[PDB]
């Protein structure tokens, strides 16, 4: 039973692998090699050399065949690739093969590639290969950063596991406003993010994004941003009341007070580090070093006095 | 999202691990033959962990030097195995082994240099091979290969640095290419790269260090990115990366050691992915390495950058400064 099904495949794998190489040194860049590689690559798309062989036969065949015949050949390659991707969605070689294929054609269908991406991203919202493939296709199709942004919004509200989607927004925002973050844009992004973290306070992804946003903009604090940050602070304390083991809103409280007024809020900041270290003892060394860096900033600020 | 951990091993079993690596490869085995596409790196992992455990001599030097020589192609790149295609990944591994054995002259070093140099692009990136895949992993393979060979000046170093810095993200981390999300594996490759090229001052150590130390789960294991299960190999990359940027103390070290030790197989030797899963040489290397970086005195000290014994690297006069 266990050994039955196990050995059986390994015989047929070694024969196929053996014949492909024999074919290759013999210079037989034909359809028989696609058939033998078809068999091996399905079970093991991480066998890179075999993706190479396939490119080699296709390049060659394109020179012995009508465009119609090679057109047919690329369409079967596309289908082969998709069946491989369904089996193992995270193989570098399979996804690299697909770009090599698409980059090479006279007129690719990029809108249909974008939709293959939307499909795989609904299967696995965190799949980094598919996100990289999506950015590749967006480029080739000259897709505007504004619509990639609209697409990211959809993905965040509809459901969670959003680290990948906030990351993409970190890269799309700076493209909307080329500099060598505007306050209005920043205030918009702040509202979207706090929404997200007062919805799933245990989603670590919006907090990470939030800390970037707190950096991304003093006191040149406008009354609006001042009032928005003060409001974010009160909301985190209320969330703190509800989720007392929540480490992310405690750090954020500290970071928010820093952003507001380091010296005015010195007592509270110190209070908050002890609380935080008690809830997140694995980060106690990180938190001591952060508190030392901040007490030092507080020393420099108090010196600039009269 | 972590492993709840059972009544696993809490003792270092150098004994079994060595036995496991000296006998690995005795030739009909299944996962062995399926792995032929990465054999050269497979051999690097075996040799390194044995050497770190002081048992290099139980492996077959002369046999390996022939194999390596037989895997260099006329372009000068090296393949995973005989008849397989040359790649930056298996070129780095062969050089690491040749450096382990003090035998770099077993291959044509001028041709290895030329090969690595031919894979660099206009923007400074490296492809993995003639088929053009761009990944900061290959930036790490190129500069690590050249440094072991004393030939780092053979590449355009400033454009190489520029490309890697362009893969830095809002969280302090690094991805495959421009725009790619941060991932522990890519961070290791990029901080390694910046280590070799003397550019660690360009890393935001506090920011990245926070991202990295937040990879540790309540079980004590580290994951490679948010929402992922911890494991031994992502535990090595994260820790090594932390050591490179001077922040190894931002992890709970006693909880990491325990996770790593819960990953041993008490019966067969070797280390697994995560507790009680099936063992392999890759995780065996990275577990022993992880433990060495945490301080274990039965294991030789290991370079966080090259994942080889420091005493090997001290011999070839290649030892990058790290942050503190
Ligand atoms: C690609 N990958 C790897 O583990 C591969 C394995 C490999 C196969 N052949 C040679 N190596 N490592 C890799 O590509 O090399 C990076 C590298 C090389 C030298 C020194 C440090 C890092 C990782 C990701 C990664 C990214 C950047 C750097 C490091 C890792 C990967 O995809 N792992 C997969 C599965 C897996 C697990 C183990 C393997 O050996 C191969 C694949 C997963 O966890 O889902
Ligand atoms: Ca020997
Ligand atoms: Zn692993």
């Amino acid at each position: 039973a266990k050994r039955l099904e196990r050995e059986q495949k390994l015989k047929l794998y070694q024969s196929a692998t053996q014949a492909v190489f024999q074919k290759r040194q013999a210079g037989e860049l034909d359809e028989s090699v696609l058939e033998l590689t078809s068999q091996i690559l399905g079970a093991n798309p991480d066998f890179a050399t075999l993706w190479n062989c396939r490119r080699e036969v296709l390049q060659h065949l394109e020179t012995e065949k009508s465009p119609e015949e090679s057109a047919a050949l690329v369409k079967a390659e596309l289908g082969f690739l998709e069946s491989c991707l369904r089996v193992n969605p995270k193989s570098y070689g399979t996804w690299h093969h697909r770009c090599w294929l698409l980059s090479r054609l006279p007129e690719p269908n990029w809108a249909r590639e974008l939709e293959l991406c939307a499909r795989f991203l609904e299967a696995d919202e965190r799949n980094f290969h598919c996100w990289d493939y999506r950015r590749f296709v967006a480029a080739q199709a000259a897709v505007a950063p504004a619509e990639e942004l609209a697409f990211t919004d959809s993905l965040i509200t509809r459901n969670f596991s959003n680290y990948s989607s906030w990351h993409y927004r970190s890269c799309l925002l700076p493209q909307l406003h080329p500099q060598p973050l505007p306050e209005n844009v920043l205030l918009k992004e702040l509202e979207l993010v706090q929404n997200a973290f007062f919805t799933d306070p245990n989603d670590q992804s919006a907090w990470f994004y939030h800390r970037w946003l707190l950096g991304a903009g003093r006191c040149e604090l406008s009354v609006e941003k001042s009032t928005v940050l003060q409001s974010e602070l009160e909301s985190c304390k209320e969330l703190q009341e509800l989720e007392p083991e929540n480490k992310w809103c405690l750090l954020t409280i500290i970071l928010l007070m820093r952003a507001l007024d380091p010296l005015l809020y010195e007592k509270e900041t110190l209070q908050y580090f002890s609380t935080l270290k008690a809830v997140d003892p694995m980060r106690a060394a990180y938190l001591d070093d952060l508190r030392s860096k901040f007490l030092l900033e507080n020393s420099v600020l108090k010196m600039e006095y009269a | 999202d972590v492993t709840i951990k059972s009544d696993a091993p809490d003792t270092l079993l150098l004994e079994k691990h060595a036995d496991y690596i000296a006998s690995y490869g005795s030739k009909d085995d299944y996962e062995y033959c399926m792995s032929e596409y990465l054999r050269m790196s497979g051999v690097y992992w075996g040799l390194t962990v044995m050497d770190l455990m002081g048992q290099l001599h139980r492996m077959n030097k002369e046999e390996i030097l022939v194999f390596i020589k037989s895997c260099q192609h006329e372009c000068g790149g090296v393949s995973a195995s005989i008849g397989h295609d040359p790649h930056l990944l298996y070129t780095l591994s062969a050089v690491q082994i040749l450096t382990l054995y003090d035998s770099i002259h077993v291959i044509n070093v001028d041709k290895v240099v030329a090969y690595v140099q031919s894979l660099q692009k206009e923007d400074g990136s490296f492809a993995g091979d003639i088929w053009g895949e761009i990944d900061t992993r290959f930036s790490f393979c190129a500069v690590a290969t050249l440094a072991l060979l004393g030939k780092l000046d053979a590449i355009n170093v400033e454009k190489a640095i520029e490309f890697v810095l362009s893969c830095m993200n809002f969280d302090g981390g690094f991805g495959c290419r421009p725009g790619s999300e941060s991932h522990a594996g890519q961070i290791y490759c990029c901080t390694g790269f910046l280590a070799i090229t003397s550019q660690l001052h360009q890393v935001n150590s506090d920011l990245l260090g926070w991202w990295l130390c937040e990879r540790q789960l309540p079980s004590g294991g580290l994951n490679g990115r948010p929402e992922k299960l911890p494991d031994v190999c992502y535990s090595w990359w994260v820790l090594a990366s932390l050591k490179i940027i001077g922040r190894l103390h931002w992890i709970d070290r006693e909880k990491l050691r325990s996770f790593i030790l819960a990953c041993q197989d008490e019966e067969t030797g070797g280390f697994a992915d995560r507790p009680g899963d099936m063992v392999d040489p890759f995780h065996t290397l990275f577990g022993i390495a992880g433990l060495s970086l945490l301080g274990e005195e039965q294991i030789k000290p290991v370079s966080p950058v090259f994942c080889m014994p420091e005493e090997v690297l001290q011999r070839v006069n290649v030892q990058p400064e790290l942050v503190s």
